[PDB]
RNA sequence: GAGACCGAUAGCGCACAAGUAGAGUGAUCGAAAGAUGAAAAGCACUUUGAAAAGAGGGUUAAAUAGCACGUGAAAUUGUUGA
RNA sequence: CGUGAGCCCGGGUCGAACGGCCUCUAGUGCAGAUCUUGGUGGUAGUAGCAAAUACUUCAAUGAGAACUUGAAGGACCGAAG
RNA sequence: AUUAACGAGAUUCCCACUGUCCCUAUCUACUAUCUAGCGAAACCACAGCCAAGGGAACGGGCUUGGCAGAAUCAGCGGGGAA
């Protein structure tokens, strides 16, 4: 069904040891992998603003924690119509520490 | 157009010829050998999973220096691969053959891939440039892929007579 | 659509490089029909094609250092790399 | 000499082939000689490596330099929850070796045992030993009685089927490690009644081993993967001018024999080998219920054996444990086999009666300086928390 | 005008848009390449495919002659059978 | 069938010429010559496709998009570029 | 014959310095590695387990023994008088 939740991704433990010039590209991949493990949808779109947030400090500097809003939606016509797709947005919070999972 | 079977009557079967396809012959021969003898629906689904790396084509004859996989345990081999280009061409032929069967009125649900072979095609010419000013060939290995869908002595005689009489 | 010739035409009309040309992403269908320079400059007046401002290169940090140099700051032996004759020739001093 | 300057061989020929062990649980290749005068007793046990720590004790060795001085020495902590006995195996002696004649299983086997018999326990029907329990029930268990009579009359070696309680350890594994332990001791009749009475009854490490016993520890060493010649065999590194690689053996054989020999160092697998480390003295057999497991008669602090912040990558210890001197093969969380010594000890060091003086409980996650949270609070005063 | 000549790796380098294409600064060097069918009658139309094509269907004495075209060996390869 | 080089017949494909016997004639018999020309293998789906720092998100086009296009972000050349 | 200055010239010693070494260990990037696509070449009598004997006097084949169980992946540099 359609459900939206706010998530905190402890991105620091996913980027541990990752080669520089690959950290920011892998952060996009790990967000897609994170969205799949949460909402069970293989089709994950990422908001362009969240792309800016990940790429904010260059390719090596990625935030230790990211507060995102994963919203599982319904595919209308494109491709497999009955499928569900997940849309990940960015939560504009300056204190991503100390938050739990919140259903929106 | 003549197929290698010539014993399958083209009245209760479906065919798709396929010719001069620029896909690896070695990869397509191994992909077709897995499909050989399967149900049409199973074979179509199997090739769909190969495209998504869900299940793998076992490499048996042309498997020198390749790598192992755990998805080769289904066929009992150690070496397996996922020839996406070969499986994508074969899906076009299976779809074409199934289309012909439907036009002829054949029952699609009980079709079986009974004959499928892959023959080599005339190679294509390209060059590669090596050290010290040498030039070597850079050859493609295309193929043709045809496919058919179906669903006493006197003493012995005297002994036999005695045997019948004596036996109860 | 392909708009490589649109940024080339817009760059020449506006007098700047192709890196400073902005074509509206929501109007690419109508921009793609701008095959002539007269049509390109019509879009500029309409507002679909916009010249981006130059990237800022501020100098005040250099000005602050020069002002501090005037009052004697950042002048010690640890900030001198050339010889005294290179920093102030005696030929000029005598002159 | 045709070998200009000669040196001893690199490596041991007695540990080949240096390949991955065919097992993950250490195997008791041989059990002690089974004197028939001593009372019946088990000879082996299984625990899990928790980690290492250091102790201080007063040495006692007349004639040594440190005859009555304090020595700092490392020990290994093995977590040993009590084992359950679930079976009895009889062995007969044949001109082809020892042969397992029959096996007797007690009823009511726990799921920890039953998981050892599946690879996909989660989706199975768990039918293991479902039809077997009828042997204990039907005919007043006459089927089991016949098998017990067979073991007494025929078999000359009796073993129990052991069972770990991995659910009591801080490991994500739910499969229990099953084992055969030989009942060394009296007559064959005594061994069967000893093993039969032990069915489904937990056996603590306290009974098997004593405080000052010298034991052997059997485990699979730490794996290193595919490693080169210098790491596997410790050969001399080649000069830095070498063209095609430095960490290699230069001559891998003469012209004749025209073969690469088995005695020449080659790259391959290192670690994950089965090893039997012998002559390890026990220092303490702690209790899982006591709140002062690390407390001695000199250091009277009521502190447990778990260091501050827990053992690194293992967890806490809430069961019985064995403190063994020195290091042992394997890694943390690895199941390890403890076996009684097969030798006779006459050295003063082996016969030495140890008495601990202090046990370190500072954190191993860093340069920990405090042995208990209470001591940390008095030294540091009050914080912002 | 002829031949006890050669017959497409032969006979002139050239049976063909051959001293051509191509190589070399240049002097010069210099190939490969013949054959559907009596007649294009060179596959209308339907269907699957994005398309190349495939399957039906039709031309022909023959497509086991489809312009990759007289016959179609071997090396080498695929399927089936033993 | 013949000791043999070879000859003959049956079955399949093919479509325009061919053979025996007696003499005459020769550019007349191949396993090799690092033989000549053309074609084809194993090796082998192998070696490999690793210098010049680096790409990511959305949308459109399209049967199909890492290397098409627009927007956004991140970078490089750094005026002897 | 001797020579100040000069020398990517040859040689010896001393100071400093350092993984050259005692004696190795560890880290990073790109490969190697696995996958999708693409895809060669050298070489090739036939092939590919040894010991001894004899032999053109150092055998993969012979003789007498030892033995010997499908198919494979990553390394390796003894042999193939490669
Ligand atoms: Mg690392
Ligand atoms: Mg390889
Ligand atoms: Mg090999
Ligand atoms: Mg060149
Ligand atoms: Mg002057
Ligand atoms: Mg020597
Ligand atoms: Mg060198
Ligand atoms: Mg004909
Ligand atoms: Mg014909
Ligand atoms: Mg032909
Ligand atoms: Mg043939
Ligand atoms: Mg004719
Ligand atoms: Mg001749
Ligand atoms: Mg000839
Ligand atoms: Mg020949
Ligand atoms: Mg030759
Ligand atoms: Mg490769
Ligand atoms: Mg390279
Ligand atoms: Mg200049
Ligand atoms: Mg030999
Ligand atoms: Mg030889
Ligand atoms: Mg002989
Ligand atoms: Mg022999
Ligand atoms: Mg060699
Ligand atoms: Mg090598």
């Amino acid at each position: 069904d359609v459900v939206a939740r706010e998530y905190t991704i402890h991105m620091h433990k996913r980027m541990h040891g990752v080669t520089f010039k690959k950290r920011a590209p892998r952060a996009i991949k790990e967000i897609k992998e994170f969205a799949y493990k949460a909402m069970g949808t293989t089709d994950v779109r990422i908001d362009p603003q969240l792309n800016k947030k990940v790429w904010e400090q260059g390719v090596k500097g990625v935030a230790y924690r990211l507060r995102v809003r994963i919203s599982r939606r319904r595919n209308d016509e494109e491709g497999a119509k009955e499928k569900l797709y997940s849309y990940v947005q960015a939560v504009n919070v300056k204190n991503p520490k100390g938050l739990h999972t919140v259903v929106v | 157009v003549r197929y290698a079977a010539t014993e399958i009557a083209p009245a209760k079967s479906a065919r798709s010829r396929g010719s001069y396809l620029r896909v690896s012959f070695k990869n397509t021969r191994e992909t077709a050998q897995a499909i050989n003898g399967w149900k049409l629906q199973r074979a179509q689904k199997f090739l769909e999973n190969v495209l998504e790396k869900k299940e793998a084509v076992p490499m048996r004859r042309y498997a020198g220096g390749t790598g192992r996989a755990a998805q080769g345990k289904q066929f009992g081999v150690s070496r397996a691969r996922w020839p996406a280009k070969s499986a994508e061409f074969l899906l076009g032929l299976l779809k074409n053959a199934e289309a012909n069967a439907d036009a002829k009125g054949l029952d699609t649900g009980n079709l079986v891939v009974k004959h499928i072979q892959v023959n080599q095609a005339p190679k294509q010419r390209r060059r590669t440039y090596r050290a010290h000013g040498r030039i070597n060939p850079y050859m493609s290995n295309p193929c043709h892929i045809e496919l058919i869908l179906t669903e006493l002595s006197s003493r012995q005689r005297g002994a036999r007579v005695r045997r019948a009489i004596t036996a109860a | 659509v392909n708009l490589r010739t649109q940024k080339r035409l817009a760059s020449s009309v506006l007098g700047v490089g192709q890196r400073k040309i902005w074509l509206d992403p929501n109007e690419v269908s109508e921009i793609s029909n701008a095959n002539s320079r007269q049509t390109i400059r019509k879009l500029v007046a309409d507002g679909l094609i916009i010249k981006k401002p130059v990237t800022m290169h501020s100098r005040s940090r250099a000005r602050e250092l020069n002002l501090a140099r005037r009052i004697g700051r950042h002048r010690g032996f640890g900030k001198r790399k050339g010889t005294a004759d290179a920093r102030m020739p005696e030929q000029v001093l005598w002159m | 000499s045709h070998r200009k300057y000669e040196a001893p061989r690199h490596g041991s020929l007695a540990y080949l082939p240096r390949k991955r062990a065919a097992r993950h649980r250490g195997k008791v290749k041989s059990f002690p000689k089974d004197d028939a005068k001593k009372p019946v007793h088990l000879t082996a046990a299984m625990g899990y490596k928790a980690g290492m720590t250091t102790i201080v004790r007063d040495l006692d060795r007349p004639g040594a330099k440190a005859h009555k001085k304090e020595v700092v020495e490392a020990v290994t902590i093995i977590d040993t929850p009590p084992m359950i006995v679930v079976g009895l195996v009889g062995y007969i002696e044949t001109p082809r070796g020892l042969r397992s004649l029959t096996t007797v299983w007690a009823e009511h086997l726990s799921d920890e045992v039953k998981r050892r018999f599946y690879k996909n326990w989660y989706k199975s029907k768990k039918k293991a030993f479902t039809k077997y329990v009828k042997k204990h029930s039907d005919n007043n268990g006459a089927a089991i009685t016949r098998e017990l009579e067979r073991i007494k009359k025929y078999c000359t070696v009796v073993r129990v089927l052991a069972h770990t309680q991995i659910r009591k350890t801080p490991l994500k594994q739910k499969k229990a490690h099953l084992m055969e332990i030989q009942i060394n001791g009296g007559s064959v009749a005594d061994k069967v009644e000893f093993g039969h009475g032990l069915f489904e009854k937990p056996v603590s490490i306290d009974s098997i081993f004593e405080k000052d016993e010298v034991i052997d520890v059997i485990a699979v060493t730490k794996g290193h993967g595919f490693t080169g010649v210098t790491a596997r065999w410790g050969t001399k590194k080649l000069p830095r001018k070498t063209h095609k690689g430095l960490r290699k053996v230069a001559c891998i054989g003469a012209w004749h024999p025209s073969h690469v020999q088995w005695t020449v160092a080659r790259a391959g697998q290192a670690g994950y080998h089965h090893r039997t480390s012998v002559n390890h003295k026990i220092y303490r057999i702690g209790k899982g219920d006591a709140e002062d497991s690390a407390a001695t008669e000199v250091d009277v602090t009521k502190k447990k054996i778990t260091p501050m912040g827990g053992f690194v990558r293992y967890g806490e210890i809430n069961n019985d444990f064995v403190m063994v001197k020195g290091s042992v093969p394997g890694v943390k969380k690895r199941v390890m086999t403890l076996r009684k010594s097969m030798f006779v000890h006459t050295s003063r060091k082996a016969l030495e009666k140890v008495e601990l003086k202090w046990i370190d409980t500072s954190s191993e996650f860093g340069h920990g300086a405090f042995q208990t949270p209470a001591e940390k609070k008095q030294f540091q005063g009050t914080l912002k928390k």
